[PDB]
RNA sequence: GCCUCGUUAGUACUAUGGUUGGAGACAACAUGGGAAUCCGGGGUGCUGUAGGC
RNA sequence: UCUAGUGGGCCAUUUUUGGUAAGCAGAACUGGCGAUGCGGGAUGAACCGAACGUGAGGUUAAGGUGCCGGAAUGUACGCUCAUCAGACACCAGAAAAGGUGUUAGUUCGAACUAGCCCUGAAAAUGGAUGGCGCUUAAGCGUACUACCCAUACCUCACCGUCUGGGUUAAGAAGCUCAGACGAGUAGGCAGGCGUGGAGGUUUGUGACGAAGCCUUGGGCGUGAGCCUGGGUCGAACAGCCUCUAGUG
RNA sequence: GUACGUGAAAUUGCUGAAAGGGAAGCAUUGGAAAUCAGUCUUACGUAGGUCAGCAUCAGUUUUCGGGGGCGGAAAAAGAAUAAGGGAAGGUGGCUGUUUAUAGCCCUUGUUGUAAUACGUCCACUGGGGACUGAGGACUGCGGCUUGCCAAGGAUGCUGACAUAAUGGU
């Protein structure tokens, strides 16, 4: 169960840098500890800050403003493979950014055998215009959507007396 | 599983005398009670020295007791001397001063000289009556390393200890490794 | 196997790498001879002068 | 193997780059007393009085002083014990330990603080303490608004 | 007869009022952090909370296949056994000790409930080098009374707030002998807490683990 | 040329960790430590004793 | 201070040398096996977890929960169809390059790029994801719960060892209180059991059955052992304190 | 009974019992069958054999439920109700449009000190099950009101059988 965290931090002030800059990141992590770890992971690759010489100035858990509204999310990711030369854009339709990232992680692991360590999320954006939207996502956006219920295997109830109807 | 250095660690101590002397055990039994019913370090040390063995209880001498009790400042006065061991005579001193000694054993010469010249000889139980807490008592020890074994302990290169040799002479561990004329001296 | 140093550090630390006992006074012998000679005379006068003062 | 005195001393007894030539004379103008804690750094130019390569970088206490050398006592691990090694090392291969001088300076300061504390009737804690966790503090955002960062897309620089 | 009961009746109330004062201090500190955070949110700035001075460390690994340096440090931490817990005063020296033995122990920030129930249910004192349970205030007074620590609540206050006598209080407390966690560990126990394991620093998550072991 | 600061760069490298990935080569991640060249800016002796002016 | 055994090692992590390579030879650091059971990896000396007194209860580790087999034929999202698929680290082995196989991506229909499958792939008794079997899996990748259980952890009882504290009112060599702890080859030490003979002792047992022997009888001790009922038997034997040895 | 005191084991025959689908032996747990001791019966209402059931407690532990404090964007939402904005995967209407004969999205106000979820805490509380009962006059630390107490380790109320029932071999 991932969570979106706003992580704001800065390096500790020094004589060379009396007023260091505050940097903020939106990143998805199961808990605040991993969120701070990923923040230092991204800040370390870019802007010469350790965990030791820096500090987390703010931690916040962001919830979905509209968790009951269906939305389309376009996610840009960096994918590291056995070759490791990859950028991807994928689209997922659901009601929250957290769920879209979770569905992205499951889909990315299923289709490319990519792990949480291999994937870094470039950006998650809400696509509002239908024209801006993946073919499968568009054809879910079809106004006249209707389809039959897919198979769903329907206490212990072994040794049923009658053959199932399954329809 | 526990990360402990050593398990069930007895250190070194003796809890009772290895001697099967009935009278020594009677004295030990007295000083067991005295040590644990008084706060006297004297009684505890007497109990420990009763447990000690013959090599750990060297004999003390009349003159050594006189020497230690007549040390300028001293203030040994009439304070009783206590030694857990044998008091041997010293023939070399021709006059024995008036002394009071409590000891396990007095040699016949030492006891006669002490009584003939001045003071008194006491046993450790009589000391337990006069000074049950060991107050105003000069506790003394014999020279532990005056024993012949220590003349040999620690022998080695450039240690100046006595080698174990069957005879003394020019033929007995004196040539090679003992002088520069035969190879080296070690 | 002709040589190895595998179990040796373990054997060392079982009784520990023990340090020699520290003594306040080290031999003035085994030092410089001229200093040793004068320190004998300096010590001899010091103990006598302490005795005289006492 | 060869087991000479200066075996495998090519880099440790070598004089530093652009540091060759003549030894500075503040080395000879220094005074050493018994009890001084000194470092050994074998100067390769002076071959007389060179301690063995083990003692390069080793720190010990002075025990003897001669006309041109210093006796340094060093504890060397030999099997399962430290053994006292008394090397007669020339003063060129010797320098005073700044750690000892820092300690003596700290001792003088501590006595000074104790005297002023006694005079004022106060108690001063003279023990050093390790670095504590940071205190609670406010961080102002005025003219320092946070900049939201995203990981950069992968690209082939070369 | 009644002289003793009156004098101890006085002593017991001294314990009661100090316990009341300590609880008031806990409530005030908790409120102040909340209000300071609320002020920062309202004014748009950021309030960095005080970093923890107190750390609880649980030894999660057994006593087999350990390097000498980690084995030495855990011995210095008095973590001789698996599932053993200790309170630590957190500073620079301790931080780099826990860094070395991080693959072998987990640690975090204890809360008031964790400290209280650890000392109440698993509280044993080191009385004459013996593991004596803290079932009476006389036991704590006879050992820590020279530091004005007379009661269980005084010991809890010293441990929680890291008082001037924290070393004596911590060394008085026997290393807590915690049970196996009810509900289990994570799937893999010897990864770091960050990568899905249970070893390493876990910050506020040590409290749930301790309540699993209590 | 040399000396210093920044850049290089939290880069290369590295201690620890995994029943991580990969046939392997090797790589990623976790808790830590952390360079060097190129390049750009600044600098081009300071000071002690005894004296003379 | 005195002395034993040892002075054939081996494996793994990582670094590294000789070597075509090797279950090869050689080293460095640490951990192990040797000397070590237990849980797990079907099976294995060093792999994983955990190191062991006798037990009761609880809970976990590693690893697992279709059946063999204790434990969800659980949850969520996909991928895969294999004309001899795949199925868990070490590990008991396969590569380049392709495949109108298919699922997703990248950039201007074309190329690439990945994940799985197939091809490349090929032996000799009949047989091995351990087996049975398994295809919206009981295969693979990810996520989340519940569950199962080690001699590990926790509480408790008991044994022993060690340590600490009491005890002149209690074979004081006794009694009593508390805490920690418990693997082991070579080896060291300690306390005990058994055998023949000697001194002392017990108003000791014995032809109304000693010793010995047989026993699907009973009893004691962690054990070496000891006692006893019944049967046989016919001349001697034992307890305790010490001495001794051709003593198991 | 001279093949002669005692007469062991290996091994052998007979008898009784039992077991057995390509070894056997062993360990652990219980069943079955055979076998057997202890205990009891008494002693002084009192106490007493074996085995069960329940209650009230103590230790340990597991599993469900309720109530409350507090924290976050002083949750996000949402509902209801006032402004304005935008539109569609375009409804009534007429492919195109802007709430009408469906509605939706965005912002603000309000109802609001909203609720819930989550987190955390309660020296707040209700159940169910399991194992254990070490110690043996008095002391101690506490609560109550001197007595009492769930407070320095199980007692109480009963029943069945007194049996091979428990237990052992």
């Amino acid at each position: 169960a991932l969570k979106e965290y706003q992580v704001v931090g800065r390096k500790v002030p020094t004589e060379h840098e009396p007023v260091p800059k505050l940097f903020r990141m939106r990143l998805f992590a199961p808990n605040e500890s991993v969120a701070k770890s990923r923040y230092w992971y991204f800040l370390k690759m870019i802007n010469k800050v350790k965990k030791a010489t820096g500090e987390i100035v703010a931690i916040n858990e962001i919830s979905e403003p509209k968790p009951l509204k269906a939305k389309v999310f376009g996610i840009w990711i960096r994918y590291d493979s056995r070759s490791g030369t990859h950028n991807m854009y994928k689209e997922f339709r659901d009601t929250t950014r957290v769920g879209a990232v979770e569905a992205m992680y499951a889909d990315m692991a299923a289709r490319h055998r990519a792990r949480f360590r291999s994937i870094r999320i470039l950006k998650v954006v809400e696509v509002e215009k239908k024209e801006d939207v993946r073919n499968y996502v568009k054809q879910l956006l079809n106004p006249h959507l209707k389809f039959p219920l897919p198979h769903r295997r329907t206490g212990k109830k072994v040794f049923a007396p009658h053959r199932p109807s399954t329809f | 599983g526990i990360d402990i250095e050593r398990h069930h660690v007895k250190k070194s101590q003796r809890s009772k005398p290895a001697s099967e002397n009935v009278y020594l055990k009677l004295l030990v039994k007295l000083y067991r009670f005295l040590a644990r019913r008084t706060d006297s370090r004297f009684n505890k040390a007497i109990l420990k020295r009763l447990f000690q063995s013959k090599t750990n209880r060297p004999p003390i001498s009349i003159s050594k007791i006189a020497a230690l009790t007549s040390r300028k400042s001293a203030s040994s006065q009439n304070k009783t001397t206590v030694v857990v061991g044998t008091v041997t005579d010293d023939e070399r001193m021709l006059t024995v001063p008036k002394l009071s000694i409590a000891a396990l054993r007095f040699t016949k010469s030492a006891r006669a000289r002490i009584l003939k010249a001045g003071g008194e000889v006491l046993t450790l139980d009589q000391l337990a009556l006069r000074a049950p807490t060991g107050s105003n008592t000069v506790l003394v020890r014999g020279k532990k390393h005056a024993r012949e074994a220590y003349r040999h302990f620690g022998f080695g290169p450039h240690k100046h200890k006595a080698p174990y040799v069957r005879s003394e002479g020019r033929k007995f561990e004196r040539a090679r490794g003992r002088r520069k004329s035969r190879a080296f001296k070690v | 196997k002709n040589h190895t140093n595998h179990n040796q550090n373990k054997k060392a630390h079982r009784n520990g790498i023990k340090r020699p006992q520290k003594h306040r006074y080290d031999s003035l012998k085994y030092r410089d001879a001229k200093f040793r000679r004068n320190q004998k005379f300096a010590n001899r006068g010091t103990v006598e002068a302490i005795r005289q003062a006492k | 193997h060869s087991y000479g005195i200066r075996a495998r001393t090519r880099y440790t007894f070598q004089r530093g780059f652009r540091e060759h030539g003549q030894i500075r004379l503040s080395t000879y103008l220094k005074t050493y007393k018994v009890g001084d804690i000194v470092d050994i750094k074998v100067n390769g130019a002076v071959q007389k009085g060179m301690p063995h390569k083990y003692y390069h970088g080793k720190t010990g206490v002075v025990y003897n002083v001669t006309q041109s050398s210093v006796g340094v006592l060093i504890y060397k691990v030999v099997g399962n014990r430290y053994m006292e090694k008394r090397v007669n090392v020339r003063i060129e291969h010797v320098k005073h330990s700044k750690c000892r001088q820092d300690f003596l300076d700290r001792v003088k300061a501590n006595e000074a603080k104790r005297k002023e504390a006694k005079a004022q009737g106060k108690t001063v804690q003279l023990r050093r303490q390790p670095a504590p966790p940071a205190k609670a503090h406010f961080v102002s955002t005025e003219n320092n608004e946070p900049v939201t960062l995203h990981p950069v897309a992968y690209d082939t620089t070369i | 007869a009644a002289e003793k009961k009156s004098a101890r009746q006085k002593k017991r109330e001294l314990i009661a009022k100090r316990a009341e004062a300590y609880e008031a201090e806990y409530r005030a500190a908790e409120r102040e952090q909340i209000e300071l955070a609320r002020k920062a949110r309202a004014e748009g700035n950021y309030f960095v909370p005080h970093e923890p001075k107190l750390i609880f460390v649980v030894r999660i690994r057994g006593i087999n296949n350990i390097p000498p340096k980690a084995r030495k440090i855990m011995q210095l931490l008095r973590l001789l056994q698996i599932n053993n817990g200790i309170f630590v005063k957190f500073n620079k020296a301790i931080k780099e000790m826990l860094q070395v033995v991080e693959p072998y122990v987990t640690y975090g920030i204890p809360n008031h409930k964790t400290v209280r129930e650890l000392i109440y249910k698993r509280g044993f004192g080191k009385v004459n080098k013996q593991r004596i349970p803290l079932s009476d205030n006389a036991i704590i007074e006879a050992a820590l009374g020279k530091y004005s620590i007379l009661s269980v609540e005084d010991l809890i206050h010293e441990i929680y707030t890291v008082g001037p006598n924290f070393k004596q209080a911590a060394n008085f407390l026997w290393p807590f002998k915690l049970s196996s966690p009810l509900g289990g560990w994570r799937e893999r126990k010897f990864k770091h807490f960050i990568e899905g394991g249970d070893a390493g620093k876990r910050d506020e998550h040590i409290n749930g683990l301790v309540q699993k072991m209590l």
